[PDB]
RNA sequence: UGGAGAGUUUGAUCCUGGCUCAGGGUGAACGCUGGCGGCGUGCCUAAGACAUGCAAGUCGUGCGGGCCGCGGGAUUUUACUCCGUGGUCAGCGGCGGACGGGUGAGUAACGCGUGGGUGACCUACCCGGAAGAGGGGGACAACCCGGGGAAACUCGGGCUAAUCCCCCAUGUGGACCCGCCCCUUGGGGUGUGUCCAAAGGGCUUUGCCCGCUUCCGGAUGGGCCCGCGUCCCAUCAGCUAGUUGGUGGGGUAAUGGCCCACCAAGGCGACGACGGGUAGCCGGUCUGAGAGGAUGGCCGGCCACAGGGGCACUGAGACACGGGCCCCACUCCUACGGGAGGCAGCAGUUAGGAAUCUUCCGCAAUGGGCGCAAGCCUGACGGAGCGACGCCGCUUGGAGGAAGAAGCCCUUCGGGGUGUAAACUCCUGAACCCGGGACGAAACCCCCGACGAGGGGACUGACGGUACCGGGGUAAUAGCGCCGGCCAACUCCGUGCCAGCAGCCGCGGUAAUACGGAGGGCGCGAGCGUUACCCGGAUUCACUGGGCGUAAAGGGCGUGUAGGCGGCCUGGGGCGUCCCAUGUGAAAGA
């Protein structure tokens, strides 16, 4: 499931700083501050001209490995897009962004998507009051993503809200900090995200 | 003898019936002569019963005994309520 | 509607019966070209009223025989023993065609 | 290993007998009738035909010769009797025939 | 809203051309691996053989009895007998066993699909309307008495009831001949003549209920006919005696050579008859930009079959899977004379096979049969079981955490890597424990009202103490494939044309990024690979969309048969073609 194992190891390999540990992959070592080259024996060895394939592949691995997601699951969303009305590339990003396990992250209740996931799986989170435990739950506009008033007193929930006390958030996300609740205003637009990834290549990888 | 009755759609533990007229000898979920409503025994939608009540009255008029429980429902939507 | 067809009588060498040749044409299902095609029908003639060459209407009917299923409606035009000639040629074409 | 509704069979045999019976008499009378006509008889010819007619309609009452299978044999009898009678003289007795 | 190409013929090139790979799919199976749940799904082979159990009954409100009981009567003598009632057993009689369920063998065909015909027809039960049910007679089982057989069963004799059978009556009406009228295939109407009805049962017994009869109609379900469409071989070219038509009969509900007698000599074929091979067909499914290809499992529709072959009986309906008769093969019983049987119903067994489940629970729901009803029956069904077989969701943790432990791998001997990975600190808390706990089920039924409408009440849950809710609570599973090019991922040993690899091109002969191993890396993840098959790419059968001077490909040349194709002008017809409206295109699926 998910991924399991070494994360700020793909921080590397992709060659762009991934935030997959949240707090540390963020602070004078996501190893991109130390060894910003791919892992293993042949790491700091001379690259070769990468192939038109290799390129499209990593970009997909990049986009997917960000959101922490199954290839099988990823690819369903992609196809689920495309046929859907409008520009495939964005929409996909939209749908990826509408995943609970990520909204919860985006909305500050957790420091990583990985940790954000666990909060969902352990019912610490609610959508419109009803307790939801599916990291895949597709959040539509107007939904309110609450903290379980039952879980409010956790050292993790406290500490991770006190950080966003001042912090500003997503031009499509509201956030009441003290009553520990937030809103899904609208699907983001490609430009709303500074995703270090070219979605057009990800379209291309699934075209050949 | 043609019958107003229930045909079963939906899934396992997800019963959803279709108020249908059909020759009695056909299979339960076999072909039917006309759909004239539906019914969700679990009332999970605010609309878990519906009946084209003109048609219900038609099929009776040409003679078509309803299942005892299919007539229960026809009653509910006043197929038999007059004046 | 009982299908009403019109063809040519190409035989009356049967009692109270005429073989009628109905030709049909259409856009070939795959290749577009309009192709022609045709079928003889055994048509019921109680008064042996029609003969070789008459072009006749022909109607879908209550069965009279194994294979008599049409009765002769009206006559459209006499003569036309050219069309008859063409059928007869195709036939004896087949003669010089065996081993 | 015994479907007590194999009495269904038993009964079939009884009905078989009854049917075969009624029928076998219809026949014998019908023939006896058209024979008298073909011999140019007046009274007794119809008188038996009238009897036969009855027996047909009667048999029609149940499952023997139901319907209008009945009507057939009636139609064929009166047709065959009257014609056979008019192939000779004297059409007498009101009998079953229309004036 | 839709189209990607690559490797490989050469020392090198362009082209032709095949092979091959990347994608999607499957009722799969096989290998290594395998935690949870939901919804699906699971003999593709021998339509081989089958043990055992269940799979179609029901009605006492149609009728008369046997056997086991209880109770009450006539007598004041208890032997004999009348009545009432409870089991129970078949029998007569009715409705259902033609539905539901299974399989694809056969079938290249009006089997299917689609659109129509029926003036050529049928339809039990249900609905609506019109009109009826008056008399009499009869039998057969059950039961009783014999006889034959080992058995299965069977023959005879006697008694008896009914909604069983028959006769007479009334004829609203209907049938048939004939005549006439309308209408046009046998459609409707009318007139003499003939012919044809019925059953009773229950009570909340004079007024209702369940039934009966004849007729017109309605609804539903079917039969039959026709137009078009429906695979491969022409190394199958000629086929045909019920053959093609007629007249008359038979037969059916009904047309028809469907069948028969007799007369005529026809009918079919390159637009592919006849013959051979293969095959159930469709809605749809997979694939493709599309056109197309392939396919028809599960679900729905039609068809056909019920060990193999005929056949008919009953009946509204069958030529009937769990009805009948005969022949065949097979299995059992056998006193050798004769019998019994038919999972391609659900389970299960066995055999074949690479391979396919429980001899489970429940009629609680839906649906079907019978019943006035209560109910009885239902392996249809609704559920649980098994199998990563498929799809979907979820888990094996989360946040910290060294200029970086050890171990192992490289190393140019400084160093590099596995690697924030672990160890270790905090946090959450799959599993598991306790508590509570469903919807699915309100009808038939009773009461009120009027057995109507409406109102009121009662019973009932297989799944199941499952789902879901609340409380407690443990850091708690990872494998498989690949790393020469195509294609994403590289170093070191071992090995020395050996052992071995290999989808194609090709690797191995002492430094192998290709073999075997280790480290590392890439790709997926409760899966990953493999093999088989289908579409793709393959414009490589080219309709969209190809070609033939030398690449495969112009017939050795003519003549002209059928067939294809046709100059300029005008007019008619409107068959092709085009437009509008309308009907059809079921459901599911997309």
């Amino acid at each position: 499931g998910r991924y399991i194992g070494p994360v700020c190891r793909l921080c590397r390999r992709e060659g762009v700083k991934l935030y997959l540990k949240g707090e540390r992959c963020y602070s004078p070592k996501c190893a991109m501050e130390r060894r910003p080259y791919p892992p293993g024996q042949h790491g700091q060895k001379r690259a070769r001209r990468p192939s038109d394939y290799a390129v499209r592949l990593r970009e997909k691995q990049k986009l997917r490995r960000i959101y922490g997601i199954s290839e099988r699951q990823f690819r369903n969303l992609f196809e689920e897009a495309s046929k859907k009305k409008g520009v495939t590339g964005s929409v996909f990003l939209g749908l990826l962004e509408s995943r609970l396990d990520n909204v919860v992250y985006r909305l500050g209740f957790a420091v990583s998507r990985r940790q954000a996931r666990q909060l969902v799986r352990h019912g610490h989170i609610t959508v419109n009051g009803r307790r939801v435990d599916l990291p895949s739950y597709r959040v539509r506009p107007g939904d309110e993503i609450a903290v379980a008033e039952k879980s409010r007193n956790l050292e993790l929930i406290r500490q991770n809200l006190e950080a966003m006390k001042g912090r500003k958030v997503g031009p499509w996300l509201s956030l009441d900090v003290e009553g520990m609740k937030g809103k899904f205003l609208r699907l983001p637009d490609r430009e709303d995200l500074a995703l270090p990834v070219n979605e057009q290549l990800v379209i291309e990888f699934y075209s050949r | 003898m043609v019958k107003i009755r229930l045909a079963r759609f939906g899934s396992k533990h997800n019963p959803h019936y279709r108020i249908v007229v059909t020759d009695a000898r056909r299979k339960r979920d076999g072909k039917y002569i006309e759909k004239i409503g539906y019914y969700d025994p679990r009332k999970t939608t605010p609309d878990w019963l519906k009946v084209d009540v003109e048609r219900a009255r038609y099929w009776l008029s040409v003679g078509a005994q309803p299942t005892d429980t299919a007539r229960r429902l026809l009653r509910q939507a006043g197929v038999f309520r007059q004046e | 509607p009982k299908k009403v067809l019109t063809g040519v009588v190409v035989s009356d060498k049967m009692q109270k019966t005429v073989t009628v040749l109905v030709e049909r044409q259409f856009p070939h299902p795959l290749y577009g070209k309009v192709i022609k095609r045709s079928k003889k029908y055994l048509a019921h003639d109680p008064e042996e009223k029609y003969k070789l060459g008459d072009v006749v209407e022909i109607i879908e009917s209550r069965p009279i025989s194994k294979r008599k299923r049409f009765r002769v409606l009206r006559l459209v035009e006499s003569g036309r023993m050219d069309l008859v000639e063409k059928y007869l040629i195709r036939r004896q074409n087949y003669e010089s065609l065996s081993k | 290993r015994n479907l007590s509704a194999l009495k269904r069979h038993r009964q079939s045999l009884k009905r078989r007998l009854r049917n075969k019976a009624k029928k076998s008499a219809i026949k014998t009378l019908s023939k006896k009738a058209i024979q008298l006509a073909q011999e140019g008889k007046a009274e007794e010819a119809l008188k038996i035909m009238r009897k036969a007619e009855s027996l047909i309609d009667k048999a029609a009452k149940g499952s023997t010769l139901h319907k209008n299978a009945a009507a057939r044999r009636k139609s064929r009898l009166m047709r065959k009797v009257r014609q056979l009678l008019e192939a000779a003289g004297a059409p007498l007795i009101g009998g079953g025939l229309s004036a």
